[PDB]
């Protein structure tokens, strides 16, 4: 799984967000958004304007999952599992959406907190983030 | 890169505020951090073991200086990217073999050091506009391969 | 692509063997069996919900064969592949938002549907010239990205 | 993620392999060298001329590493964890170049059984080869 260095940098960095998670990943799916316009399409239902109510409330429950995640590190495929099958079999998103995602989630945190994204727990939120991502695909391969 | 006049002000607005000789070198260190199979070909560098000893490599703080001095050009030659990156592509091909997909991945690491230093000012916007500008360098990184 | 006169001669001189329709429905069914995600893009063409319904699906079949004859115009068109396909660029970034990695994954689908199917005539050499084709027809359906 | 219907059909395609392993191992490494020369990198101690006895030989080498996994299926991991150590580790072998080599063997195999090589037997063994270089690609540190 990780190692045991890596799980220790992710639970302690997304440990010291704390609050904050919601307002993250809500941020972190504007600049997909923005950035990847191509990862709308996932969203039609939704109003996508800065500060919309959707994404607002859209990105506490991906930070949730997030927290859910760094709860279970170890139980990753357990835990993810509704999640999995809800993303490869039910909405059928492309693989490369999660690697931009991820994209964002490092580039939020940077912006936040640059005290404490040193180059390590980059690293391990980098890997963090590819095996949520290798979960989340798995029913692809 | 297809940039309207909003984009190319907040990239050039964006861009002044940026310490090159200090951006450039904390986004190589952390490309050989992060994505380690790139150590590979700097190995001629010295001592990139370990986090702190690529990030304090002397070395790697200069040549991370002439990556984003590469990109500041780049910058003012927007509508002819191929042609400013050209010979630098004849570089990264035939003779360092360095693969596409590394070009892509230092492009997204500088737009991780840009938003660590500046903060708000490194909106989800002025990102959308670099996203574009870091796109058009890795193709124009890759239009030589040979 | 800059393409070779070897190449170019290698790429055509083959393509006169391949029946164009049989290879394009058979291209378009595998990319829908082996990556699952792009059938997204083609909820309307009913059951694909195992590879014998996909396989033998009118639709699939009817459509593969225009990306395949599309595929054909870029032949010898070489040169100038970015204005032979704008109109798709445009058509695959506003209309459908296809990410461009899958311009990549049905190039290669092609590549072992064109190796399954001249098997010898398709040594390494043609192969090699054939994934700079597949290269330059992906990047210039990817142009009118960003 | 490498369910039963993808056990079943590696096993049996590799079976129809059977001895021809190991030169479709370096066919497949040869159609890598021409089809992409940034790999080639790697080997500047082989010759990598048509047929070098130094490409047959590790050609057979991976198709032999290859058999193991086949044989392993439920736990890759442990059957391939020093060959994750020598690439990623011992040779920081780029991860795009798995993917490139994986492609280079499938293009073999249809060439080679194209009335054996059908759509599910096509899904099962890129399943089976993005799963086997994951495992290859784990241990970067
Ligand atoms: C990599 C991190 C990701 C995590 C942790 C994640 C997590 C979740 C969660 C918690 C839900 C809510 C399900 C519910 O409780 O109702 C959800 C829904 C969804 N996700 Fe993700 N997701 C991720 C990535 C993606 C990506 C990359 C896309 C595609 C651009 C995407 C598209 C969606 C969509 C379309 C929904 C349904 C939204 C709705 O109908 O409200 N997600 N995701
Ligand atoms: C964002 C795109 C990139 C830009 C703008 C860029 C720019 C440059 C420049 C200015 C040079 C100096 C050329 C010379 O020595 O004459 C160069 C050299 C080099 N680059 Fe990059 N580069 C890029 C990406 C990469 C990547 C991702 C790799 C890593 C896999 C790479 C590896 C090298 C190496 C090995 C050298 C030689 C360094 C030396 O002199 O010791 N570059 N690059
Ligand atoms: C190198 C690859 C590709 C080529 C040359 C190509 C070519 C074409 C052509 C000929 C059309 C007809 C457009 C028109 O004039 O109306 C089209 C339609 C379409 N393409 Fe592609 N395409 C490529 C890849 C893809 C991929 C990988 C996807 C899916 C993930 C995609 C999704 C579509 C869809 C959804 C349609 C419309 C289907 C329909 O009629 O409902 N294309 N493409
Ligand atoms: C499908 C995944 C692959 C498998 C199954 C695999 C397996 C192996 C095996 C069995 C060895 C032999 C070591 C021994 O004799 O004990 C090896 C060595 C090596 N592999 Fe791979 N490999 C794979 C992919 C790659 C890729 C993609 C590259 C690079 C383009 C690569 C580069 C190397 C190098 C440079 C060596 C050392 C060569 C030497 O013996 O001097 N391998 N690999």
């Amino acid at each position: 799984v990780l190692s045991a260095a890596d799980k220790a940098n992710v639970k302690a960095a997304w440990g010291k967000v704390g609050g904050q998670a919601g307002a993250h990943g809500a941020e972190a799916l504007e600049r997909m958004f923005l950035g990847f316009p191509t990862t709308k399409t996932y969203f039609p239902h939704f109003n996508l304007s800065h500060g919309s109510d959707q994404v607002k409330a859209h990105g506490q429950k991906v930070a949730d999952a997030l927290t859910k995640a760094v709860g279970h590190l170890d139980d990753l495929p357990g835990a993810l599992s509704a999640l999995s099958d809800l993303h490869a079999h039910k909405l059928r998103v492309d693989p490369v959406n999660f690697k931009l995602l991820s994209h964002c989630l490092l580039v939020t945190l940077a912006a936040h907190h640059p005290d404490d994204f040193n180059p390590s727990v980059h690293a391990s939120l980098d890997k963090f983030l590819a095996n949520v991502s290798t979960v989340l695909t798995s029913k692809y391969r | 890169v297809h940039l309207s006049a909003e984009e190319k002000e907040a990239v050039l607005g964006l861009w002044g505020k940026v310490n090159v000789d200090e951006v450039g070198g904390e986004a190589l260190g952390r490309l050989l951090v992060v994505y380690p199979w790139t150590q590979r070909f700097f190995e001629s560098f010295g001592d990139l073991s370990n986090a702190d000893a690529v990030m304090g490599n002397p070395k790697v703080k200069a040549h991370g200086k002439k990556v984003l001095q590469s990109f500041s050009d780049g910058l003012k030659h927007l509508d002819n990217l191929k042609g400013t990156f050209a010979k630098l592509s004849e570089l990264h091909c035939d003779q360092l073999h360095v693969d596409p997909e590394n070009f892509r991945l230092l492009g997204n690491v500088i737009v991780v050091v840009l938003a660590r230093r500046l903060g708000h000012d490194f909106n989800p916007d002025v990102q959308a506009a670099f996203q574009k500008v870091v796109a058009g360098v890795a193709n124009a990184l890759a239009h030589k391969y040979h």
